[PDB]
């Protein structure tokens, strides 16, 4: 409670672009270093420290003015945030309830990927928030979720890789929440995802194709799976990706492609494409990646699809 | 992508790609270029990206510095600290090491472990092959482990692995202390314990059989250092800070500039 009063006033001084803030940075970092020693063990004074951070609204201004804090101080901000977030009084989680009432915290962390100086630090904290279903729900259903499709395509590899890390977590952690979300925003969310499968970046094209395959095969995403494999232009894309210059990309495509073929309730436009390329796909899959010898599953999977295509007939 | 750096000599042909001695065309500083072909290295991208995350969080002169990554088509360029003094494993190749050299190397590993463990990080792959030297004599830790025993494997080198890691029980910083004890025997005898056996047989032996002991013409403080580290119970093993104050380290370890004598 003593340290809170000093840090609150000094951060407001640092908020000003004045050169006099150079001395305040020493006081801000020392305040954060003292708070880290309390939380990270003694837990008597910890109980009062939490309520002081909530009521002051300091937990909001610390992320807001994270770029103005020094490296050593920035490390402490992360340690404090991640510790406070895991605090549990009974069944209730007080920080999750706080960030539920203060959602700007989540969007400030997400907008963090735009600034390289704090992008990775923000990524870690944003990922810690989305561990809890209510905080993941807020980002998922927000319009700011669509920014990930631009954040994963960034020029800096490390930030872009961290962006996909959070993006993947948001779509795979809370499977009941994700399934309902994807069902609601299907048309807009998959219009954006198509751009990732069309990416010039090999890693973006591979990891997106892999995640798509992972999403569709999950039991919770049955409605999404049925909707994806019903669209004719989606099969055409998977069939085109099987012909990509990269054998890793064409292998990742095969796992999305196999879902289209193995389904008993295939839509007529899909049946027409598969019948129009019936002997073409028979000879393709017969010679497709024969080098993969130590993979009995892939060998059996190919023969199943060859039979499924050969067994195809008109309605 | 290739315009910012110039590859000089090929300092090593890696598992997935190739490592080169390089120079930054911007800052003129000498760096190590790790070019990885993401093809043939099917999956493993997530593992490289996880190592990049850990390395970017590390800021210590006892852990290899990371400068950044660049992607060109299917090849990933990793820019790291240049250390042309080889590894501790390479120092064992021309002949046997004396107890002064063993204590000097172990002290530097402990200084590196002290930073990682205080930063709530586990190296997970402490061995002479991962203990690198600068050129001036500086000793830094490189090539961290992963997470999940099924993901480890049969592929795997369990000679340095802690018994609780194989037992698939909860492991912390103390697992690296076991690995340090095996590395101490590796620096003294030349090779780690049960080296004459197949890795699969060693994997089952470690949690079953008694902890290894250093045998032969080796002093009592060195034997006691190994005994302290190689404890089947991780909670009974001393911390990195505790082993820095060991009777063997304080008496036999000298200046790191003396390690310059071994450069082959």
């Amino acid at each position: 409670a003593e340290i809170v009063k000093i840090l609150k006033d000094n951060l407001a001084i640092l908020e000003k672009q004045d050169k006099k803030t150079d001395k305040a940075s020493e006081e801000v970092s020392k305040s954060l270093q003292a708070m880290k020693e309390i939380l990270c063990p003694p837990t008597e004074a910890v109980a009062q420290l939490a309520q002081e951070l909530y009521s002051s609204g300091l937990l909001v201004t610390l992320i807001a003015d994270l770029q103005l804090i020094d490296f050593e101080g920035k490390k402490d901000v992360t340690q404090i945030f991640n510790n406070i977030l895991r605090r549990q009084i009974g069944t209730r989680s007080p920080t999750v309830e706080y960030i539920s009432a203060h959602p700007h915290i989540l969007f400030m962390l997400l907008k963090g990927y735009e600034a390289p100086q704090i992008a990775l630090r923000c990524g870690i904290m944003l990922r810690e928030c989305i561990r809890h279903e209510p905080l993941a729900k807020i980002i998922l259903f927000s319009n700011q979720f669509r920014d990930f499709f631009k954040y994963v395509e960034l020029s800096t590899f490390d930030i872009a890789s961290d962006a996909f890390a959070t993006f993947k977590d948001l779509l795979t952690r809370h499977k009941v929440l994700v399934a309902d979300f994807l069902e609601q925003n299907y048309d807009t969310i998959f219009e954006d995802y198509e751009k990732l499968l069309q990416s010039e970046n090999y890693v973006t094209k591979r990891q997106s194709l892999k995640l798509l395959g992972e999403l569709i095969l999950d039991r919770h995403n049955f409605a999404i799976m049925t909707k994806y494999i019903s669209k004719p232009e989606n099969l055409k894309l998977m069939m085109n990706l099987l012909r990509d210059k990269s054998p890793n990309i064409q292998f990742e495509a095969f796992h999305v492609f196999k879902v289209f073929v193995a389904s008993p309730h295939k839509t007529q436009p899909i049946v027409e494409i598969l019948l129009k390329n019936q002997p073409k796909l028979i000879e393709f899959l017969s010679s497709f990646q024969k080098e993969r010898t130590d993979d009995e599953q892939f060998a059996d999977e190919k023969n199943y699809l060859i039979k499924q295509i050969r067994d195809l007939k008109k309605t | 992508p290739e315009e910012l750096f110039t590859k000089l000599e090929k300092i090593g042909k890696g598992s997935f790609g190739e490592v080169f001695k390089g120079i930054d065309n911007r800052t003129q500083k000498v760096v190590a270029i790790k070019i990885i072909d993401l093809e043939e290295a099917e999956d493993e991208i997530e593992d490289i990206q996880q190592e990049i995350t850990v390395l970017s969080q590390c800021d210590s002169p006892y852990v290899t510095k990371y400068y950044g990554s660049y992607l060109k088509d299917t090849k990933l360029w990793i820019i790291m600290e240049y250390l042309g003094g080889g590894s501790a494993l390479d120092l064992l190749e021309p002949g046997p090491l004396d107890e002064t050299q063993i204590a000097t190397i172990l002290r530097e590993i402990l200084k590196g472990l002290d930073y990682l463990h205080s930063e709530k990080k586990i190296h997970r792959d402490i061995k002479a092959a991962n203990v690198l030297l600068s050129e001036h004599g500086e000793v830094k830790l490189a090539d961290f482990g992963v997470a999940g025993q099924l993901t480890d494997t049969f592929v795997g080198t369990p000679f340095w692995m802690a018994p609780e890691v194989i037992k698939q029980s909860a492991y912390d910083s103390k697992a690296d202390i076991w690995s340090l004890g095996i590395t101490a025997i590796e620096l003294a005898r030349g090779e780690p314990p049960h080296s004459e056996l197949h890795p699969m047989k060693v994997l089952f032996l470690i949690p079953k059989n008694n902890p290894p002991t250093l045998e032969g013409n080796y002093s009592k403080p060195l034997k006691e250092f190994v005994e302290a580290c190689l404890n089947k119970e991780p909670s009974f093993r001393p911390t990195a800070k505790e082993l820095l104050k060991h009777k063997f380290i304080l008496r036999n370890a000298k200046k790191t500039s003396y390690l310059t004598e071994l450069i082959d």
